């Protein structure tokens, strides 16, 4: 079932978490499958991935980053026998390689990267760890950086600010850590956030996504763009104005190097 | 000749032009990285730590603009399956190593145009193994800094010691004395100088020089290599430190030779050229030795000092050969190389004659140095003084009908079996035709000198019968000596580790032999790739920073692993990665090598960028870059993305570009290189326009109607050479800085290649273009001309008299000037100005 | 736009436009001598460079073209002196003379020129006859003044301020010779000047001679290093060049002085120096602009200037005031003591302004034997009303009564004598020429001014006679419709008139002063002889039309046109605006242009438009017209030029505004690069040869003048220091061509260097030409083939 | 020339008079946000939300700043540069001196032809 947390302190966001015995323990708030065999006090934090490359693989536009970083330490030799580690890239059998992921892991060696043996359509698997800064996800293409393939989430606000509903569009990749603290940091125009998904269709990076409900108000910076930045950042957001009390938006997010959309989102403000 | 089936360009704007080139480089922030070199291997000898060596090296990871001192932490035992790439640590703590705007010192910006060094930062740095010490040069000052020598060490960057000093002017050179690390020595002012790390103090030795006035009053330096040796000899060093201490005895007295090359520079010609502050309106003058014109007058001298128990330098001497340098080396024009043996016995240096047809090397025992003193009766008695025995030993002497090419590779062994005949691995292309290494053992044998009697040497005075001279490479392939190349030799496996050719002459890749026993040449780099590698001290492990025609540059570590019984055929593991392939970019198609034959059935290399978007059938036009010239060899198979990613831009604006290495290019051997020896000019055209007709023949989209020839430098010249003697050939041509005069170049490249002038004055005349002017088109806007305004290397005289010569002949051209750069075009903004203006030119006028 | 009713230029090959230029290319200085053989048939010897001789006969014959025929005596510059006959020039590595009719007789057969040996090591500089003495002639030799005697042929140094050691870095000061901003500035080419009388010391029998020279100090100025003619060497020369805002050479006036024996030989020397320092006794005096001395011999003149150069002032020198110098400041008291406490320099005339001083080289003193005080000189002065006139001055020299060997400074009208009258013997909105080597011949018999000036016309340059007595009305002697340059006899009865038209090719006649003695005013002008004819005017050349026009602030600016040959009423021609702009050059004048400006006919033998426009800023039209140009430099001159463009576009119909070039050598440069800065929309493309492009590099005496300092006026040397515009140069090519003479010691390569840098770092695009053996202006005629061929091809192509 | 993630925000006070906006164009890190976040309200603006730069920069480029309308304009010239905590950043402090509605700007680069950010505010809502 669920399972607790101990926070220890705010500024790393480190989480201090019991495990009872043996089992497969997938926790969801960040994505981390822990198949272990005993007890077993592990300790998991959030990490960055701008200090901790070489600074020139974000740059190299062969290299891929998936994943959030994480840095899990636990015990090792076979108490923790698999990492089922979350990444968002997707998996079709055309453009993808299983032998393009790869897991990295940061040591006061730097950077040691490992093939995994499988690969889950949300998850990547590491086995037997021997340990900071494990939660780790990188990609080598043979082909360009802007054909991978996987698609953001759309998550919107609608706030109530002198009588007039200003709105909250974000379009980043789904990684759990770093949608809760974009909330955390949207947290001072206050948001409340409804369940609506946009999984529907797939979508590559340096991706241009024009978004236009059908029925048009004050229309603010049509041609957003599809990237992918650190924990603690501002991605490319849309802040319309609906300006009265009305119910009923559509939303739809379509690209411009060819005529196909991606995402069409009906939302109603029965809850502002 | 359809027209319809003839490619057209597509006409840009000049704005358009400038958005393309800035295109061209929106990916060259990352792949332009300058990839680590300089690298020093340290053991930690823990056998309970993690790490099993540090690897020191010069690096920029993009945190900071400038090349810094850095380090990695290389493992006792990586994970299989595994591509472990090393974080770049910082050395240092982060400081700026750069002076404001770029801008440097006079003798520093004089030193990085010799060296070629385009990168801001250390970009050298001298370091002293058991003590662990980096000494190093930054914004305009000394700086030093220890790593587990008797420290440990550190995980965390610490800022490094500045070195303080009462000297007015910069600090050129500095070298940590290796039998004391307490020690080190430094140019200042064109004098040597000698300091100490922990006291701070510091003392002149060489008194040549004192600051009155410009260089046309206070002629002599000491310490220093000239223009013609720092350009002509790659050697930017003219002292060298005895690697041993010496005891007198006397009460406790520490003795520390340095070696260094008093020059007398009275008699060569000076010129003006501009001085970078364009606003001050003043030259600079240079001593710039014509062909023809007099060469400086050298000489080595001893300068020794002593120390105390606490490291003071309480004594100093200079020393003096016992004859003038002049006399007991009579015919020796030039110092190409020099240093000492490893126990300090004898301080060996490489001669060369003025046609530098005649090289020879030469030991000078500490000994034979007698003191100076302006009193002839001290100097006789010193005379006196010195041993009958003691002499200089020609070791070596090599002799050819072509050139001398200058290869840095000595190598003494340890003498201590049986003290005389000296053992060494010398390198000898005259002798076969290509750079082979051999070891050599000479036969030190005294004839016995009366040294006070002044005397003349003979043609075979001083020189040593050989045992033996056993070649360890042979075959119609280089071991690469020149250009900063260099062998490892590991005396306890009796292997030495080279470069070489033998695969192909289109990549240097790392062998080992053993020089003891020679008969397979182990090839230790993967093939498909050309290989820039650096062994470790202990021999254990090597870097190489390699790349391809296809990969941009990568840099991986192996790591020599095996039965230590056999030590040849050690296999090479990689064990970890420091720099991975860059990104290959989707405008970037990768050129592709080829090879053909000549009438004379010679084989020549060549490249080709195709044009992007090819249709076949379309005729699209050529530009034939080149240089031509010798020691550079353009076709390789090696990563031409970084320095010729504009004849990739080319390319992908559409046209064909041809790159052909001709006889006169550098790695293919001497006779090969010695095609231009007394016509310089004349036949390396005549190789590329075969070339062009090959690549015209193979593939069909060669436009003959339509042909630019561009180059810099020497290619330059050869674009001239085009458009003179081939002009129903090449429709344009592109000169950027052409030699329009070699009576006008200087000794050291021109003479080696041409002869004195008063020798040869019929191929002087013929391949100075500028005398050949009438024969250059009449009809206009066939020809630009390029040129750097401050170029103290191709004087801004050669383009002047060439500009002169087409005025007078009534023949036109274009022409752009570079004001601040002086013969690479350096600013990115001015080489962003260098590519629009070139595809301006072909665009409008091909 | 009509699609074919624009001109378009045949696209000649660069052999063709040779052809072209090619098929195009296929006397001074004059020196009246009497005879009075009351027997013979020519009455004088007019002695002149071409150096040459004619005979002027006593009658000519009614309807009859004389033509005098060229016979060789035996040269760019000579000195003469008359009673003696003595002519001293300079050959090519060698002094000669020769003598005339004095103790000897009038040669007829050519008779070879003396020569004069020399114990000195190089050249012997500026060669003067002392006129008190005819034996006696003067020379710089290595920047210092020496002295020689041509029967005995011993020479003799008088200064010691220059040793020779090395280039001038370290060996600065000279001594009798003009320097860089002084010869390019305040046209001065000698700095020392003889006393043209002899006095006598009266110690036994000495004959003292004096000569005034310029003392110069410029170690504190900028050393820049120029290229050498001969480019093989590789090696520059150092020039010391005073940057703008930077210090000028330190300058003092001083006296060399020496005797002689009656067999004429130098016994004595003696340097002489100011009772006070020069930079104290005359406080913010920066340029001596010219100087000499008094007919008489009496007081050595010199013009003063400051730095803004607004502020000149005549001062007299009376040799007392010199003492002996020495470096022992005991016998310097010594002799502080011994000058005379009532004898001091009197400061004359002052100009002052608000604009900028013009040096005019024309002082004349009278002779003071009426009451030896009040000197009396005609003067130019330009900064009264605006525009160049005579006056006769008449000062008050009064002394009052200084002690010399206790310093003091001087306060600002210190040494200002009062003035007894100011006439002014000429008015009106035109002014009387002084610059440029013009200059007034002043007949003191019957109390004649003849000037030379523009009163009919700007554009024509006339010879006028007034009174100084009475200024009651202006005559002109010389034919109007053309414009003369003139020369006088001494005997003041012919004139020689240099004189052209724009259609009419150089005459040069020989008018006489011809009528009753009693009113001298009225001698009406008869034509005498003429030496040189107007050539065969080429059918391929077409005179330029000359017009004015007026500005929208109603200003008159005049011009020329070059039309089109074989034009086409409807067809709109591609024009070519040169021009030069600045001040000093007058471009427009009813004179002929062809044999400086002989490209602008072929650019109209191709079917150029050629337009030339005197802008408000130029010479010969008066302060007021001249002065927009202050601290405005390339603001005003370029919309003047606009719009007379624009205004000529109505006029004619063959002005093509689209298709528009300028060129301009030097000044012409630089405005056409400020044209195509400012007015791009105007301006297609640009040939802008030898350009100013940053002003803060110019020197001193040009850019000080006008744009004061730059410490003062940055936002003005900002403004028209058009190298620091370069954003606003047009990013497309083919429109902005940079020539530049790689040897200019005048606007250096720093310019076209600068310019060249800072396009190259704004990324604009440019083509450039280089001249490696010429200076400044093209001199050879396969540079100038060249020149013309490059111009030609790139209107053909990119215009 | 590495390029970086940059943080264009433009920090305003609605104050007695005058309010006041501050713009900032500086690459981003957590030190240094949280640094000027905080640092900054000293001389009390209040955070506001506009838009991220999408586009990527370039250090040691110089970028200009264009309102639509005109501003309190002096020092319009940004460069960006990476300091420590303690001193102060390149900044922009303009006053828009009223209550007016909407507020327009642009970021030019220098040597290009292309902006890289076009950045809206409104004053209906002030702090």
């Amino acid at each position: 079932g669920n399972v607790d947390v101990e926070l220890i302190d705010k500024s790393t966001n480190r989480y201090s978490v019991w495990f009872p015995t043996a089992g497969w323990y997938l926790w969801s708030a960040t994505g981390l499958g822990f198949l272990v065999r005993d007890e077993v006090t592990v300790t998991i934090a959030f990490g960055s991935w701008s200090q901790h490359l070489a600074l020139d693989l974000q740059h190299h536009e062969q290299w891929l980053v998936g994943g959030p970083l994480f840095d899990v330490t636990a015990e090792p030799e076979e108490a923790v026998a698999e990492i089922h580690l979350p990444h968002f890239i997707s998996l079709q059998a055309g453009e993808v390689d299983v032998s393009w992921f790869l897991v990295a892991h940061f040591k006061n060696e730097g950077m040691v990267l490992e093939h995994p043996a499988r690969v889950e359509p949300f998850y990547a698997v590491l086995e037997s760890p021997s340990r900071i800064a494990s939660g780790t996800r990188l990609s080598i293409p043979i082909t360009s950086n802007t054909l991978i393939y996987y698609h953001p989430h759309p998550e919107d606000i609608k706030f109530h600010l002198y009588l007039v509903p200003s709105d909250a569009l974000l379009t980043k990749a789904i990684d759990d850590e770093e949608d809760r603290f974009h909330g955390v940091r949207l947290q001072t125009s206050p948001p409340m956030e409804p369940l609506n998904f946009g999984s529907s269709y797939i979508v590559s990076n340096s991706a241009n996504l024009k978004v236009m409900p059908k029925e048009l108000k004050l229309s603010y910076r049509s041609p957003g763009e599809i990237q992918h930045f650190s924990k603690f950042y501002a991605g490319q957001m849309k802040e319309p104005i609906q300006l009265e009390i009305t119910e009923k938006r559509h939303g739809t997010l379509v690209w411009d190097t060819e005529v196909k959309p991606v995402d069409l989102q009906l939302v109603a403000a029965s809850a502002p | 000749d359809d027209p319809a089936a003839r490619f057209q360009v597509q006409k840009h704007s000049w704005d358009g032009l400038r958005s393309i080139i800035h295109g061209s480089r929106k990916y060259s922030g990352l792949i332009v990285n300058k990839a680590p070199h300089d690298f020093q291997f340290v053991q930690k000898t823990d056998e309970s730590g993690p790490h099993s060596h540090r690897l020191y090296y010069l690096g920029m990871p993009y945190g900071s603009r400038e090349n810094s001192l850095l380090y990695s932490e290389i493992p006792k035992k990586v994970r299989k399956e595994a591509l472990l790439l090393l974080s770049w640590k910082q050395m240092l703590d982060h400081f700026q190593a750069t002076p404001h705007h770029g801008v440097y010192s006079r003798e520093e910006e004089l030193l990085r145009e010799r060296k070629r060094l385009g990168v801001f930062g250390i970009t050298s740095y001298d370091f002293h193994s058991e003590s662990g010490l980096f000494l190093f040069q930054a914004s305009n000052s000394l700086f030093h800094c220890r790593d587990g020598g008797k420290n440990g060490f550190m995980v965390s960057p610490m800022k490094p010691l500045e070195i303080k000093t009462q000297c007015s002017g910069p600090r050129m050179d500095p070298k940590i004395c290796p039998a004391d690390p307490a020690f080190f020595s430094f140019i200042n002012n064109s004098d040597l100088w000698v300091a100490n790390i922990e006291t701070g103090e510091e003392r002149r030795l060489t008194f040549c020089h004192q600051g009155l006035s410009n260089v046309l009053d206070d002629p002599k330096s000491a310490g220093v290599a000239t223009f013609v040796i720092q350009e002509e000899f790659d050697r930017f060093t003219g002292y060298w430190w005895c690697p041993t201490a010496s005891w007198e005895g006397s009460e406790g007295l520490k003795t520390l030779r340095i070696l260094y090359e008093e020059v007398d520079e009275s008699e060569v010609e000076v010129i003006h050229v501009p001085s970078p502050a364009l606003e001050e309106r003043k030259t600079d003058s240079y001593r710039y030795p014509r062909t023809g014109s007099k060469n400086p007058k050298i000489a080595l001298k001893l300068a020794e000092f002593q120390t105390d128990s606490q490291g003071k330098i309480v004594s100093t001497q200079e020393k003096e050969l016992v004859q003038p340098f002049s006399s007991l080396f009579p015919k020796v024009e030039y110092i190409a190389r020099a240093g000492w043996t490893r126990d300090g016995k004898y301080a060996w240096a490489m001669f060369l004659d003025r046609p530098q047809q005649w090289l020879q090397l030469v030991l000078l025992p500490p000994a034979l140095f007698i003191p100076s003193t302006e009193n002839e009766e001290q100097r006789l008695a010193s005379a006196r003084a010195v041993p009958r025995n003691v002499q200089p030993y020609v070791v070596y002497e090599e002799v050819t009908n072509v050139w001398i090419n200058v290869h840095d590779i000595f190598y003494p062994f340890p003498q201590s079996e049986g003290e005389d005949e000296l053992c060494f691995l010398r390198a000898n292309e005259c002798k076969t035709g290509f750079c082979h290494l051999y070891k050599v053992t000479a036969v030190l044998k005294s004839q016995g000198y009366d040294w006070s009697e002044p005397f003349s040497p003979g043609e075979d005075e001083f020189k040593c019968p050989i045992k033996e001279e056993i070649a360890l490479t042979s075959g119609e392939w280089e071991v690469l000596a020149r250009h900063g190349s260099k062998i490892w030799v590991n005396e306890e496996t009796k292997l030495v580790y080279f470069q070489g050719t033998k695969d192909t002459p289109l990549e240097h890749h790392l062998y080992v032999v053993s020089y003891e026993a020679a008969g397979e040449i182990v090839r230790l780099t993967t093939p498909g790739f050309s290989h820039s590698c650096s062994m470790s001290q202990n021999f254990d492990m090597f870097v190489s920073h390699y790349s391809s025609v296809s990969t941009p540059p990568c840099v991986h570590v192996y790591k020599l692993s095996g039965p230590d019984d056999d030590p040849l055929h050690k296999q090479p593991r990689f064990w970890a990665s420091m720099m991975e392939a860059a990104s290959c970019p989707p405008d970037y198609v990768p050129p592709e090598i080829f090879h053909f034959h000549t009438r004379s059935d010679v084989r020549l290399y060549g490249m080709i960028y195709k044009p992007h978007a090819l249709q076949p059938g379309k005729k699209h036009p050529t530009v034939l870059f080149v240089y031509g010239g010798p020691q550079v060899q353009l076709v390789n198979n090696s990563f031409k993305g970084i320095k010729y990613l504009r004849l990739n831009t080319l390319a992908s604006l559409g046209y064909a570009v041809v790159v052909i290495d001709g006889r006169g290019s550098c790695q293919r051997g001497l006779r090969f290189e010695g095609a231009l020896k007394n016509q310089m000019g004349q036949v390396e055209i005549e190789d590329q326009v075969e070339g062009l007709q090959f690549v015209a023949e193979k593939y069909g989209f060669i436009d003959l109607s339509r042909v630019a020839i561009h180059g810099w430098s020497y290619g330059g010249f050869l674009s001239l050479m085009g458009l003179i003697h081939k002009p129903q050939v090449f429709k344009v041509a592109i000169a950027g800085a052409p030699v329009t005069v070699w009576m006008a170049y200087d000794t050291g490249y021109t003479e080696r290649y041409m002869d004195v002038p008063e020798n040869n004055q019929h191929g002087y005349e013929a391949g100075s273009v500028a005398l050949h002017v009438e024969k250059l088109p009449n009809e206009p806007n066939r020809l630009l001309i390029l040129h750097g305004f401050l170029d103290e290397n191709v004087h801004f005289f050669h383009t002047n008299f060439l500009v002169s010569q087409l005025i007078r002949a009534g023949k036109p051209y274009q022409l752009q000037i570079y004001p601040n750069e002086r013969h690479s075009i350096r600013c990115p903004e001015s080489g962003e100005h260098y590519e629009v203006t070139l595809l301006h030119f072909l665009q409008e006028y091909l």
